[PDB]
C-alpha cells in the first residue's frame, strides 16, 4: 500500500505539473488562470463567442 | 478635415459599470433595453430591444 501510495503520488505530481505548464504559447490553459476569452469570429464587432477553460 | 481626431471620425462610447460573466442570463422581467436619441437629421428616435431570456 506506500508503494502504490508513492505511485500515487507521483502521478498526482504528474497531475499538477501538466495542468501548471499547458500553454497556448505562453498562455497557460488548464491551470485556472484562462477564466473566460471571447473569440471574434465575425465580420462586425460585437459578434464574438466566450470559451471558458476551467 | 481628414485628420484623425476629427469629430465626424469617431462617435461617443458608453460601457457599463455592471459587468458580467459566463454564467449571468438575461432575468425575465428585466431583458428590454430601450435607447432614446436624436438622428443626424434632427428626429427623435426610439429603439427599443427585447433580449431573449437566458
Amino acid at each position: 500500500r506506500v508503494a502504490i501510495q508513492e505511485e500515487i503520488t507521483a502521478l498526482n505530481d504528474e497531475l499538477n505539473r501538466i495542468a501548471e505548464t499547458t500553454s497556448f504559447g505562453g498562455n497557460k490553459l488548464l491551470n485556472g488562470t484562462f477564466s473566460t476569452k471571447s473569440f471574434q469570429i465575425g465580420a462586425d464587432n460585437g459578434e464574438a463567442v466566450m470559451l471558458t477553460l476551467k | 478635415d481628414m485628420r484623425s481626431d476629427n469629430r465626424m471620425m469617431g462617435g461617443t462610447s458608453y460601457v457599463a459599470a455592471e459587468g458580467k460573466d459566463k454564467d449571468w442570463k438575461v432575468q425575465a422581467g428585466a431583458n428590454d433595453i430601450t435607447f432614446t436619441l436624436k438622428d443626424i437629421d434632427g428626429n427623435d428616435q426610439t429603439i427599443t430591444v427585447n433580449a431573449k431570456e437566458g
